[PDB]
RNA sequence: UAAGUCAGACGCAAAGCUACAAGGUUUCGCGUCAAAAGGAAAAAAGUCCGCCAGCGAGGCUAAGGUACAUAAA
RNA sequence: AAUAAAUAAGUUUAAUACCUUUUGCAGCAUGGACCAGCGAUUAAAUGCCGGUAAUUAGCAAAGUUAAACUAACGAAAAAUA
RNA sequence: UGUGACCGUUAGCGCAUAGUACAGUAAUGGAAGUGCAUAAACCAAAUUAAAGGCUUAAAUUAAAAAUAAAAUGGCUGGUGCAAUGGCACAAAAAAUAAGAAAGUUUAAA
C-alpha cells in the first residue's frame, strides 16, 4: 500500500481535543503521589462529609431579609422588537401589503415558541404603513407605527382560540370544526384589549 | 522503584539474605548508592590532598617549602599544575630539581628562535 | 503527493459485471467526491460507530451482594489480630469488588452535521486512491456466484486491494434485484460483504 | 488557586507577666530552620560561611586555619 | 545499617536502616520474620470553568419542537472651487 | 434457544457441585479441591590452581556429515495455555387481572 492510504490502523485525533486522565495514588513521583492530593487530616480528606457552601457556624447568608413581590404576569410574553419586525419585511420574509398576525410571524421566524401570546415594543422609524394585530403593546411602538400611518391592534384569544389561530390545519386535517372566538373579556383587564381576536383572522390591504 | 531484575543485578556481591531477598536488598541497593554520591566529590579533594604531600617531601629534601615554590612559581609565569609537579618529583628527579633552580636563583639560559640575530 | 482538483465534477465510467466491459459514462458530484479528507473527523466518527455497537452487559459482585458475611468475625480488642468487620470485606480473599461492573451503554452523540463530513471524507478518499468502481448492475446476467466473482476481479484488476465492498440501492430496488444478489452471496464470506445505500458507514 | 495552610521552633535585640529565673509564657524587628545538601567549631535542626542539573586525578577563594594527630610558615 | 570511593592489594579514608507522625526522631515514639498471589477517588445524572471542532440543535421530511437574537442620542463633511 | 472490547480454578455462583466436610444444644454459619511443564522464599553440598629446547625442501582432499557447560539435589505450585464451570440481559413460552354473584356478553367462514 502506498504511504497516503487511509485505513482503520492509521487514524489518529487532532492534537490538544484529548488528554490523559490524572490516576492519582501510583507512586512517589507521580502526580497526587501518595496523598492524593488531599492534604493531610481533618474533615475535607476523609470522604463526602463537608459540603462546599457551609461557612464554619457563622451562617452570613441567612442574615438578609425576604422580599415577597409577585412579577407581572407579562413576563411569560413572547417579546418582539419593532425594529425586527421591519428587518424581516425588508428581507422579504413578510408580507407588508396585507395584514399581519401573530400566524404569519410565527411561520416567518420572528417568534420561536407561543404560549401566551406577544408583546411588542421600541422605537422605529417607519416610511409605509404597517397593520400588525398581537396580544400585548407599549406605548413606543404604537407611536411609531401610527406616525407612518399603520394601525396596531390588541387582540384577546383564549387557550382554545390561539391554537386555532396558529395551527388551522391541525383541525381540517381531521375534519374538525375549528375553535369559536371568546365573547368577552374580564372587566379587570380593561385598558388592555381592543378587540376580540377572530379564529380565521380577516385580512385587509395596506 | 527498581525492579526485581536491577535490584539483584546490583545486589549480586552483597552478605546474607542481602543477595536474594528483595526487601533486604532494596534497603541495601538504596544506601549504597547514596555512598557514592559523596564518594565522588570527595575523591576529589583527597587527591589534591595527596599531590600537595608529595611535593612538599620533594621540595624540603633540597631545603625549600611547598609554600615558597607556589608563590615562585607564579612570578616567573609557571602554569604547571600539582598533578604534574607531583609526578616530576616521584619520577623525573633531575627535571624537578632544574625547576626549583630557576624559581630560587634564575639561572637558566634564555632560548631564542633565532640564535644569532 | 500529487495534484487535486477540489470541488470539481468527476467523469467516471462504467462497466458491466456479466462479461467486465464498458457500457457507458456517468458524472460524480464534486461536492461529495471531491471534498476535502478529513484525517481528525474520520477518526471521531470510527470511535462513534464503535462506542454504539458496544454490548455492555457486563457485572460484578461487591461485598453487599456476595453470599453471607453479615456477622463480625473477630472480637474488637484482646486478641493481638488485626480488626475485622466482615469476611466479605474486598481485603479477604474471595471478597466483594471495591467498585463493581454494571450493565451500561457506551454509546455518545455526535450532529448529523458532522456524519455527513466524515462520510464525503470517506467517498473522496476512495475515488482519489483509485478504488471506487461504477457498474450497471450487480445480477444482470450472472446466475452464478463464480460468474460474479471471475466479472468483479476484471473490473478491479487495477487496484491494490483485495476484499471488496458493494453498495445497491436495497432489497426492494431495481426491480427487486437486490433480492437475488443476497441469495446468490455465500455465507460467511470473509472478504465481499453487501450493504444498501441507507447502511453506508464510514 | 472555589488548591494547600490556620499545633510552629530557636538565635541576636526590646517590652508585659514570672523572681530584671527557665530549652517558661505573651506581643514585636531581622535572620535561620521548618521545606536546605556542602565547609568551620568534637557529636552539632535554629550559631558562623554558603544555596547541590550531571561527570572530570584542572585552577582561585569564603568562614576558619598554617610544629604531631591533620592539608598549609 | 555490613556498604561506598580508591589502592603498589599490604591497606587507607568517608559513613548512626526504611516508613508513619512531628517545632524537633539513629531513636529508649509507631508498623513490618521472609517469598508468591490478592488489596484502595470507580459509574450515572446535573451544574461551573479551560481546550478541540461543527457553523444553530432534534425530530420529521415544504413543518414543527429547543435554544439564541430583538432601540441605543441617526453625532461623519476629509471640495488646492 | 440466542448474543458479549463479561470471568478463566485466590477469577466467575458459596459450589469446574457442596449447601457436602466441619463449628454449634438449636435457629444458623460455612470451606478446601481441574489438567501439563527447570518460578520465588527456604535447608545441605561446592574455597584455592601448578608446567621452559627433536635434526625440517615436494603432504592431504568422490561428495557430504561428524570435537566447546548460559541451568546442582530437593521441597513447594506461582506463571503460561485450554475448557464438559459461572455472570448479564435478549427472543419464544409460561404465570397473572376482571363488572356482576346460584343467570345470559367475545361466535371468523
Ligand atoms: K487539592
Ligand atoms: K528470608
Ligand atoms: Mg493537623
Ligand atoms: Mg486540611
Ligand atoms: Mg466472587
Ligand atoms: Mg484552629
Ligand atoms: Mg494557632
Ligand atoms: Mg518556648
Ligand atoms: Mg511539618
Ligand atoms: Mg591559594
Ligand atoms: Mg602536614
Ligand atoms: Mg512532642
Ligand atoms: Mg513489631
Ligand atoms: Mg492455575
Ligand atoms: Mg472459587
Amino acid at each position: 500500500n502506498p504511504n497516503y492510504f487511509v485505513h482503520l490502523g492509521n487514524l489518529r485525533p487532532n492534537p490538544g481535543a484529548t488528554q490523559q486522565r490524572i490516576r492519582e495514588g501510583r507512586g512517589l513521583s507521580s502526580r497526587r503521589g501518595v496523598s492524593c492530593g488531599m492534604g493531610f487530616k481533618g474533615q475535607k480528606a476523609r470522604g463526602r462529609s463537608l459540603h462546599m457552601l457551609y461557612d464554619g457556624g457563622q451562617l452570613g447568608l441567612v442574615k438578609f431579609p425576604v422580599t415577597r413581590q409577585i412579577p407581572s404576569y407579562e413576563v411569560l410574553y413572547n417579546q418582539l422588537g419593532v425594529s425586527k419586525l421591519v428587518e424581516f419585511i425588508q428581507l422579504g420574509l413578510l408580507d407588508h401589503t396585507k395584514t399581519i398576525t401573530m400566524k404569519e410571524l410565527l411561520n416567518a421566524g420572528c417568534v420561536s415558541s407561543l404560549k401566551y401570546g406577544v408583546l411588542l415594543y421600541g422605537n422605529v422609524s417607519l416610511s409605509f404603513p404597517i397593520n400588525i394585530e398581537v396580544t400585548a403593546c407599549d406605548d413606543r411602538a404604537r407611536r411609531s407605527i401610527e406616525a407612518a400611518g399603520g394601525k396596531v391592534t390588541r387582540v384577546y384569544y383564549t387557550k382554545d382560540g390561539l391554537e386555532g389561530l396558529l395551527f388551522p390545519k391541525r383541525f381540517t386535517d381531521k375534519n374538525l370544526p375549528l375553535p369559536r372566538p371568546a365573547v368577552a373579556w374580564h372587566p379587570k383587564f380593561d385598558g388592555k384589549f381592543d378587540a376580540v381576536g377572530q379564529i380565521p383572522p380577516v385580512y385587509e390591504a395596506v | 522503584t527498581f525492579s526485581r531484575e536491577q535490584v539483584f543485578t546490583f545486589a549480586k556481591n552483597f552478605t546474607g539474605r542481602a543477595r536474594n531477598v528483595y526487601k533486604v536488598a532494596l534497603r541495601r541497593v538504596e544506601r549504597g548508592l547514596q555512598h557514592s554520591y559523596v564518594g565522588r566529590k570527595e575523591k576529589k579533594r583527597t587527591i589534591r590532598s595527596l599531590w600537595i604531600q608529595r611535593i612538599n617531601a620533594g621540595c624540603r629534601e633540597h631545603g625549600f617549602a611547598y609554600s615558597a615554590l607556589i608563590n615562585g612559581l607564579n612570578q616567573e609565569n609557571i602554569q604547571l599544575n600539582r598533578k604534574v609537579l607531583s609526578e616530576l618529583a616521584m619520577h623525573e628527579p633531575d627535571s624537578f630539581k632544574a625547576v626549583l633552580d630557576q624559581v630560587r636563583f634564575m639561572k637558566g639560559q634564555e632560548i631564542y628562535a633565532n640564535v644569532e640575530p | 503527493p500529487f495534484e487535486v482538483e477540489y470541488h470539481k465534477d468527476r467523469e467516471i465510467p462504467v462497466c458491466n459485471v456479466s462479461d467486465g466491459s464498458q457500457v457507458s459514462t456517468t458524472t460524480l458530484n464534486g461536492k461529495i467526491f471531491s471534498d476535502k479528507v478529513r484525517l481528525d473527523i474520520l477518526h471521531t466518527v470510527v470511535r462513534y460507530l464503535r462506542a454504539k455497537w458496544q454490548q455492555g452487559t457486563h457485572k460484578t459482585k461487591d461485598r453487599s451482594e456476595v453470599s453471607g458475611g453479615g456477622r463480625k468475625p473477630r472480637p474488637q480488642k484482646g486478641s493481638g489480630r488485626s480488626r475485622q468487620g466482615s469476611i466479605r470485606s474486598p481485603i479477604w480473599r474471595g471478597g466483594g469488588c471495591t467498585f463493581p461492573k454494571i450493565p451500561r451503554s457506551h454509546a455518545f452523540k455526535l450532529p448529523r452535521n458532522v456524519v455527513r463530513i466524515g462520510i464525503r471524507s470517506a467517498l473522496s478518499a476512495k475515488a482519489n486512491e483509485g478504488r471506487l468502481f461504477v457498474v450497471d448492475s450487480f445480477v444482470r446476467g450472472v446466475e452464478s456466484y463464480d460468474q460474479l466473482k471471475a466479472g468483479l476481479a476484471e473490473v478491479t484488476k487495477d487496484a491494490i486491494g483485495e476484499s471488496l465492498l458493494l453498495v445497491d440501492s436495497g432489497e426492494c430496488g431495481e426491480d427487486y434485484s437486490g433480492v437475488k444478489l443476497r441469495r446468490l452471496l455465500p455465507k460467511d464470506s470473509p472478504r465481499v460483504e453487501v450493504l444498501s445505500y441507507q447502511d453506508l458507514t464510514v
